[PDB]
């Protein structure tokens, strides 16, 4: 647990890349398509990808991204606190 | 090859000329047009001009392919990290 960086000493970008966005959407779409509970008010949609986008819009995806520094340490960022461009 | 039609025979370019001829019409000049029509000699010279580019494509495809493969194999493992390095 020595690798983990304290929250105050986080020196990575506070925006989320396109790769992280695509990975998160894919994971959430798979979990929804495997009958996982939905955290938002579904309105007439039957596609897991669109419901994943909808959950992302209200920032309700309960996932955490771990970013690997080259030496081996890592930095943990919640999906709620990552700024997503539109 | 960047020059006018050289002397393929000895001291001329085609059996219909005379030795030591340097006039433009004898060294590959086409004063006609595609609408008018080409006379036989300038037709022959145009054919050689086209053959050059045909060869160019047909071989340098392969040479450029080899260079491209070597380049991509050399650099394939370079990535921007989170340190921005």
């Amino acid at each position: 647990k020595e690798k983990a960086i304290p929250k105050d000493q986080r020196a990575t970008t506070p925006y989320m890349t396109k790769y992280e966005r695509a990975r998160i959407l894919g994971t959430r779409a798979l979990q929804i398509s495997m009958n996982a509970p939905v955290f938002v008010d579904l309105e007439g949609e039957t596609d897991p990808l669109r419901i994943a986008m909808k959950e992302l819009a209200e920032k309700k995806i309960p996932l955490v991204i771990r970013r690997y520094l080259p030496d081996g340490s890592f930095e943990d960022w919640s999906v709620e606190e990552l700024i997503v461009d539109l | 090859e960047g020059k006018r039609i050289a002397f393929g025979f000895v001291d001329r370019t085609l059996p219909h000329f005379s030795k030591d001829d340097y006039s433009p019409e004898s060294k590959g000049f086409v004063e006609n047009s595609y609408l008018r029509g080409l006379t036989p000699q300038e037709f022959f010279f145009h054919a050689m001009g086209g053959r050059e580019g045909l060869i160019d494509t047909a071989v340098k495809t392969a040479e450029t392919g080899y260079i491209q493969r070597r380049l991509v194999k050399a650099l394939e493992d370079i990535m921007v990290h989170y340190d921005n390095t």
